[PDB]
Formats: C-alpha cells, sequence, structure tokens
RNA sequence: AAGGGCACCACCAGGAGUGGAGCCUGCGGCUUAAUUUGACCAACACGGGAAACCUCACCCGGCCCGGACACGGACAGGAUUGACAGAUUGAUAGCUCUUUCUCGAUUCCGUGGGUGGUGGUGCAUGGCCGUUCUUAGUUGGUGGAGCGAUUUGUCUGGUUAAUUCCGAUAACGAACGAGACUCUGGCAUGCUAACUAGUUACGCGACCCCCGAGCGGUCGGCGUCCCCCAACUUCUUAGAGGGACAAGUGGCGUUCAGCCACCCGAGAUUGAGCAAUAACAGGUCUGUGAUGCCCUUAGAUGUCCGGGGCUGCACGCGCGCUACACUGACUGGCUCAGCGUGUGCCUACCCUACGCCGGCAGGCGCGGGUAACCCGUUGAACCCCAUUCGUGAUGGGGAUCGGGGAUUGCAAUUAUUCCCCAUGAACGAGGAAUUCCCAGUAAGUGCGGGUCAUAAGCUUGCGUUGAUUAAGUCCCUGCCCUUUGUACACACCGCC
C-alpha cells in the first residue's frame, strides 16, 4: 500500500497519473525525459518475468544503473545493482517504490574501528 | 549592439589577441632576431607590424614566408581577406633589445659556446 | 588513419591552394571550420598533416592551442604528383600576379 | 570504440566542458570577462593583456 | 545633410585619448563645425586579484590587476553634412574608435 | 595487474575467397540468387544479405523480415 | 656578555577574541577495493581544492589507436572497415560468438622507430613563488694597512623610519637598496565640458491650505539638444592644472643636521605597489606543446565510457560560523551605501524591470540593458521608532530527525540548493594556553566578485555604525650596529 492504492491497481497506473502519487523528486524525475537505459532496463526485467517459471522468483539480471526509481511495476524481481564493485542482488518489496535502486547497494562497509595509530599524539 | 560585445570584453579580447600573437611569434620567428610585434587596428583593416634583427630573412623567397605568415594570422583570427597586413621593421640598436639579446645568447649557447 | 580519400584528396587541395593551413586541437571536434561542407572530423585531419609532417613535406608550428602547418618545397611536387596536376599550378604564396 | 559511446557523456556545461585556453588545463581558470584562461597563464601574461599593477 | 553624429573614443591610457580629444575639436574648429563639448564617462576599472603563488605554498599573497578604461563622447553637429566633410581619422593604434549617427 | 579474465580475443575475419553468388546457365541468363537492397543508397548495384530469417543491406542497412 | 637603537607577525594598557557547546572545512589517525596526491613561523577555508558525471590523477569492468615514418610479408581472384538480427554484455560497446551483407588500398602483421602520460624524480632542473627580510643593509674601482685570509672606505659623536643627513675622517670617487617613484584619499563655488549626470529658473499640471495668503507647500509628475526650443556646473563625471615645503612663529639643538609646541591651513605621518647583495637542497615535474633522466606504451600508467570514491568515523588538531540572551528575541512602521557585475570563437550558460498565477520556495507572458541610457535613484543590513515577551535552557539556540513542495541537470541517493510544517540538543560567557590591533582602526553590520548548469559558513574587495586603551619599553619574543669571547663553521637544533 504506496498511497491507500493497492500493488495491482499501482500495476495499471500509467506514469501520468502516478505521477501525482509519487513525491516531488519522483515526479521531477518522471516529469523529465526517460532515456533509453531505463527503457532497457523495463523490458530486461519484463523478459525475465514473464519467463520466469510459476511460484518461482525470476532469474537475476545487472545493472550499473542505480539512479532507476523503482517502479511496481518492479515488485519482486532480482535485480543486481552495482556497489562500485559487485552487483548485489536485491528483492524489490512492494513498499520500496518510492525509492532509488541505490538506497539498498550500500558503497561502502561499514567501520569498526580498530586501534589509532602514531596520529593524534 | 546584441552582436557587438561590451567595451570590457572588448579589451580583454585585444588583449588575448595580441597576447597569443606575440608568443606564436616569438615560438615561430625565435631565429630571425623577433623583437616585438606592433599592431595598428582600424575597423577598416588592421596593421601589423613585426620588429625583428633579420627583416631579409623572415621574408622568404620573393616574400614567400611574410606571405605565409599572413596567411596564418588570416586563417586563425579569421580576419575578413586582405584585412590585414604584415609589415617587418628592422629594429634600431639590437644591442638594446632585451628579447633580441636573450634569443641571440640562447642561439649561442644551443651552439655550443662556452 | 582510416580516414577516407574522399577528405584525404580535400585536405591536400585545400593545403595546397595556399600554402599553409590552420588547425586547433581538439580531436573531438565533429569537423574542422573550413571546407565545412565536407565533413571531415578534425582528428582526420590532424593526423593526415601529422603524416605529411612526419614525411617532411611540411613544418608545424604549435602556439597555445593551434597547429600552422607550413607546406614544404619537397611538399610541392608531392601534392603535385598527388592531385596530378602539371608544375604550372602553384599554391597561392608561390606566385601572386606574375 | 564506436560514435555512440566515445564522446556520448555530456558536456555541455561544468568543469569538464572548459579548458585553459593557453595550457588547457582545467584549474584555476578565470571566467571573468570571459578571459578562459588559467591562472599561472594569467600571471604569465598579463602584461601583454595590459592588467597592471597599481595597488 | 542634416546630419547630427555621436563619435566615442576610448582606450586604455589618458595621454593618446587627451591628444586625440584635442585635435580632432582643433580640427572642427578649423573646419567650422560647431561641436558639442567633450564628455568623459566614469573610468572603468577592471580590478582582478590573484594569489602570487603558482603553487598555493607560502604566505598567501594575492597580486592584484587593474585595466583602467577611459572612453570620452564627443559630437559633430553641423548644419552641413558631416561625413562627407570629415573624413580624416588621424588615429594611433592602442585607441578604439566608434562613430553613430543621431538615429542609432 | 594479474587480470581475473584470459586476454581478450579480438574478432578474425572469415576471411573469404571469391565471392561467386550469382549464377547464369544455358549461354548465359541473369540470376540474382540475392535480394537487392531497394534504396538509393544502397543502389540497384549491391545485393543484400541471405541470413537464415531476414536480409541485410550492407549500406541501407535495411532489413527486410520475414515469418 | 656589555653598550646603543627598534617592532602590537613583541610587550606594556586595553579591546575584540580562539581554546569551553553545536555545526562547516582541511589535516592526522581508523576503516575501505578506492578513501588519489603535495604541503607538517614560512603546512592544516592552502594547492585559488565550495568532487553527483567531467573534474580525477584512486577502485571496480568494458571500448578504440588517436602506435607517425621506414622496410619486409599480405594482397582488388581482395590489405582490410563498418553493420541488421539472436545470444553475450550494465550498455542498441559488430566488444565476442552463429549468421551473412557491405568499404576498398585509406587499412593488417612483424621488425626498428614513434608518441602520449595529473607516471617517478622540486634532492637533476627553468620559470614563478615564499622565507631569511621589509629590517637597512650591500658592493665595485683607485688609494692606505696586512705575507695573507681580510680590512679602510662601509665611522667617535649627534640626527633620522632609514650607513637618512650633519660632521669628523687613509681615504677619494661612486652604485644599488632606502629615499625618490606611480596609484590611491583628502581642498579646490578656479578652467574645460557635459540629454548615457545633473543643478537652478520657468511653464504645464496633480493634491493640501484655500479663512486668504498663492513668489504658500510637495512631486523621483511632465517639457524647455525634440534643435532654436531657458541659463549654469554647486552637486555628479574626468582631464588639465593647483595645493604642503618643516613654509611661518616660539623653544631645544655644535645653533649644522634636525626635534617639540603653536598659528594659518583640507591636509603639518592617506594607504598600497615596486622594492638591494647573498642564499634556503623551503613549494610547485598535478599549469603548460617548460624540461633532463628513468618507467609504461596495446590486457596502456595514453585515452573513452558506466559505477563507486575523493564526504566514508572509537578520536586529536586549525582556520571559521552560529550562539549562550532584556544592550535581547519576535511583530509591524520609519529609514540611509559604495565597490563591482551582467548575454560568451570554441561555450549550450547573462543581469533583470513590469503583469498574472501560487502562501513560500517557483512558474507563466511582455519588455530593457553588450550598459553613467536597463536592472537601478542598486528603497542593504546594522541602526531608529512602537508591540509582545520577562530571567526560565524561555519567544534564546537551531544541531539531529520525519513528511511534503519547488529549481539545475542526463542523473539530486551517501540527502546539490531553496521552501512549509514538525524537534528544540549542547550551550548559563569557556582551564592550561594563545591570535590580532592605535582611527574611520578593532568590532557589529550587511553587499559585490572569484569558484557557479546548482550554489558560500571560504576568500578578494566594498560600504554602514563605530569605540576603549597608548604616544612608551626591552621585561617576554626577536630585529639592526659597535665592542667582546669561542674549542661553533652542516654554523648552539653546534661541539663535547
Ligand atoms: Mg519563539
Amino acid at each position: 500500500t504506496y498511497r491507500g492504492v493497492d500493488l495491482d491497481q499501482l500495476l495499471d497506473m500509467s506514469y501520468e497519473q502516478l505521477m501525482q502519487l509519487y513525491s516531488a523528486r519522483q515526479r521531477r524525475r518522471l516529469n523529465r525525459g526517460l532515456r533509453r537505459k531505463q527503457h532497457s532496463l523495463l523490458k530486461r526485467l519484463r523478459k525475465a518475468k514473464k519467463e520466469a517459471p510459476p511460484m518461482e522468483k525470476p532469474e537475476v539480471v545487472k545493472t550499473h544503473l542505480r539512479d532507476m526509481i523503482i517502479l511496481p511495476e518492479m515488485v519482486g524481481s532480482m535485480v543486481g545493482v552495482y556497489n562500485g564493485k559487485t552487483f548485489n542482488q536485491v528483492e524489490i518489496k512492494p513498499e520500496m517504490i518510492g525509492h532509488y535502486l541505490g538506497e539498498f547497494s550500500i558503497t561502502y562497509k561499514p567501520v569498526k574501528h580498530g586501534r589509532p595509530g602514531i596520529g593524534a599524539t | 549592439m546584441a552582436v557587438q560585445i561590451s567595451k570590457k570584453r572588448k579589451f580583454v579580447a585585444d588583449g588575448i589577441f595580441k597576447a597569443e600573437l606575440n608568443e606564436f611569434l616569438t615560438r615561430e620567428l625565435a631565429e630571425d632576431g623577433y623583437s616585438g610585434v606592433e599592431v595598428r587596428v582600424t575597423p577598416t583593416r588592421t596593421e601589423i607590424i613585426i620588429l625583428a634583427t633579420r627583416t631579409q630573412n623572415v621574408l622568404g623567397e620573393k616574400g614567400r614566408r611574410i606571405r605565409e605568415l599572413t596567411a596564418v594570422v588570416q586563417k586563425r583570427f579569421g580576419f575578413p581577406e586582405g584585412s590585414v597586413e604584415l609589415y617587418a621593421e628592422k629594429v634600431a640598436t639590437r644591442g638594446l633589445c632585451a628579447i633580441a639579446q636573450a634569443e641571440s645568447l640562447r642561439y649561442k649557447l644551443l651552439g655550443g659556446l662556452a | 588513419m582510416l580516414m577516407p580519400k574522399k577528405n584525404r584528396i580535400a585536405i591536400y587541395e585545400l593545403l595546397f591552394k595556399e600554402g599553409v593551413m590552420v588547425a586547433k586541437k581538439d580531436v573531438h571536434m565533429p569537423k574542422h571550420p573550413e571546407l565545412a561542407d565536407k565533413n571531415v572530423p578534425n582528428l582526420h585531419v590532424m593526423k593526415a598533416m601529422q603524416s605529411l609532417k612526419s614525411r617532411g613535406y611540411v613544418k608545424e608550428q604549435f602556439a597555445w592551442r593551434h597547429f600552422y602547418w607550413y607546406l614544404t618545397n619537397e611538399g610541392i611536387q608531392y601534392l603535385r604528383d598527388y592531385l596530378h596536376l602539371p608544375p604550372e599550378i602553384v599554391p597561392a604564396t608561390l606566385r601572386r600576379s606574375r | 570504440g564506436h560514435q555512440q559511446l566515445y564522446w556520448s557523456h555530456p558536456r555541455k556545461f561544468g568543469q569538464g566542458s572548459r579548458s585553459c585556453r593557453v595550457c588547457s588545463n582545467r584549474h584555476g581558470l578565470i571566467r571573468k570577462y570571459g578571459l578562459n584562461m588559467c591562472r599561472q597563464c594569467f600571471r604569465q601574461y598579463a602584461k601583454d593583456i595590459g592588467f597592471i599593477k597599481l595597488d | 545633410a542634416i546630419h547630427r553624429i555621436r563619435i566615442t573614443l576610448t582606450s586604455r591610457n589618458v595621454k593618446s585619448l587627451e591628444k586625440v580629444c584635442a585635435d580632432l575639436i582643433r580640427g572642427a574648429k578649423e573646419k567650422n563645425l560647431k561641436v558639442k563639448g567633450p564628455v568623459r564617462m566614469p573610468t572603468k576599472t577592471l580590478r582582478i586579484t590573484t594569489r602570487k603563488t603558482p603553487c598555493g605554498e607560502g604566505s598567501k599573497t594575492w597580486d592584484r590587476f587593474q585595466m583602467r578604461i577611459h572612453k570620452r563622447l564627443i559630437d559633430l553637429h553641423s548644419p552641413s553634412e558631416i561625413v562627407k566633410q570629415i573624413t580624416s581619422i588621424s588615429i594611433e593604434p592602442g585607441v578604439e574608435v566608434e562613430v553613430t549617427i543621431a538615429d542609432a | 595487474y594479474t587480470t581475473p579474465k584470459k586476454n581478450k580475443h579480438k574478432r578474425k575475419k572469415v576471411k573469404l575467397a571469391v565471392l561467386k553468388y550469382y549464377k547464369v546457365d544455358e549461354n548465359g541468363k541473369i540470376s540474382r540468387l540475392r535480394r537487392e537492397c531497394p534504396s538509393d543508397e544502397c543502389g540497384a548495384g549491391v545485393f543484400m544479405a541471405s541470413h537464415f530469417d531476414r536480409h541485410y543491406c550492407g549500406k541501407c542497412c535495411l532489413t527486410y523480415c520475414f515469418n
């Protein structure tokens, strides 16, 4: 439930009437022109999802681009977001719509502070 | 007007043009005893005056080299054709020209003199 | 340079029409400005002139961001027998009104 | 690569859109009065352009 | 045309502008056109301040540069024609001249 | 260094001999066994490709697709 | 060690402060695949260094030669190049493969040889730059002394900011530095000029008084260079000029250099720039088609593209900003600037009036300005006048954090920035220590430019308000000269 509407209505919710439901930044993002990279990724997920086996999750697809906003039509996909080193698979939950792909592939590993060295004498 | 830039940018472009021309003539007329360049500008046409010790050397065969450099500056800054003239002026008292004496010394040292 | 003939001869005849030619150093320039309709990327003309310099027919002066190629006397006959043009047509700097 | 990726990356603005009009460097340029010159090159040529020191 | 023209003179220095503004108007008086008085616009002062070091290491010395641009406006107005009458420019290098008309 | 992948193999051309993909018989009767690219930029001179499911024009890059 | 002089990068007396809290930024360290790298008074809001791409030099993958030229193989019965589709790929990179079309001498391979490099070397270097050192010092010729290293000149004394000058004088004659110089600011009712600045006068007007003034008052309302159809430069502009010289007086002084007080004067010390010899293994090969040498050069340290990173955090440090409140905060009203910018060769990207929409952040049309014509008479802030508050972590404080809305772009997430509504955290004036500074100065206070497609807590300048303290010293840190002592000379961070 993204804005009170259910997921299935979000599947057939076209871009122009969905931009109202999106926040300001996403609405500006859809208002500006989608490029061929986004469309190619969408086609790849559509092909994989349709060729996905029943009751079974699809195969993984990788991508460098992480500025892709999540569409409800991608819920439940296997996408590989690059972290600068590797492509990290991530589930698309039905609550991740207003989120970037890169928000879930962390670019650094967390810091566990060891003993400081010669510095800060 | 809209096509012509303001006074400030005009003076800036003039200075840039002068500096680029001087630097190019330095890098090109190094051995010909280059001393300095003087540009006289009119809206009808501009005049470029080059100060050098060896005027007979900077002028090519029947003025070939001076024609060459005139065509170079013509095609470079995109003047209208025949709106720029290249005059070579033989300097007086070449011992006083710091640039010319510096170039003669550099030529001497590259020659291998003590 | 995989550059074709259609621009090789065009650049060569431009170089022979007048004793010099002016080129700015930008390999990503889509087009060298003069002969604008010939559709010649700047990289092709730069490397053609560089090859000619390597074979010594032209010498090169480098200012801030430009090339000022000066055709040589050894370039005269080479342009002549590459353009199939008799030794009576000269570049502009050679003869004038005589 | 081919024509579709060798120079496809946009540089219609920004620091990578500009270079020193003399030394082709991208640092310390002076875009005031459309100068488009590196700082060090401006020091080199300021006499030639005519910017002199008074104070 | 009956012509009323505007002439502006500008350069970097003051002496050359002064001698041009003097010799032109003297020639006009000798050539009996009444002359609008010489008008000096406020001086343009292009100020550019830059660190002296080309390295950034040191005591932070900033060098400042000035280009004083001076410009003068003198109008030639005569009952007779002007441009066919006065044609000579007498212009040294370094000073810019631009001649406009009243309609311009 | 020590790249994890092996050094990338550049494509090697098939090194074709004489083309000879058009035949005449009975003292000579022309038979274009290749599709002709219809465009002016391709011209009536060149032939098109004879791929198993489409036809490619070398210059016009038109693809005539048949099901 | 003595003698003498001198400096808010020293002090004295003061002021504002930092260090105490939060935040911004750069170092260090930690962590990482990468957190690129230089720099340790004279590094640490520095590299004009406010990184989404680029930048970028770092990490992770994928392209091409943009390897000239020579020779030899290869070849029009084809050197070789591109490309539809399918996989494959992040990629609609014909990058690779299946598949066949197409270019034709441009190109392929090998051997030499290029070339490129933000690759290494600032301890090979040039250039510039900082520092010694903005103190006053420094050198030649000839002559004197000395075997000579050197010395004299270049100094007893006085005086200066000043080896500045007077003087003595084995020195004489010079030279640079300083001074001088240029700009800057201060007075010029003196000159010149002014429709891209105006002033004054007049006439149109509008409104208040009209009891009655009426040559009453305001107008940033309109006209009088619209060409005969007012004058003038006080204001504004910027040129020529002038003006200050210790000039006069009194006093001190060898009565020389000169110093103090006083008159008249705008000013009786306006600030900057430039700036000597010799140097530092101080910095920059990441400015350069500045460069020696060395490294790499096709699986590229070249170069392109995609993504990440340069922000990453147990902590330390520096330059800053916000603040700790009533000398205040909020709400309203009144009211005054100057610097300087504004539409682009590449280069797309200007400053903006007015009108409408929306509450704000913005958007929608009409213009102006390539500029003393337009923004703009730059209606700035602080300040001033009234309101509420009332000594509380309170209406101070706005860090953290949520939701939403706008602009730039191809892309705003690890939030670009702006805006609305929420949160009011430390902080009650800051240890040991320490920065800066003598008049339009510190401080408050805003505003321009630089970086900018988006932009300033930075910086360069600008203006507004505007002080206390002091006219001295070597006590601390040092600087310069003479004498002195040395076992130092890489020079007391010495030597032993
Ligand atoms: Mg409150």
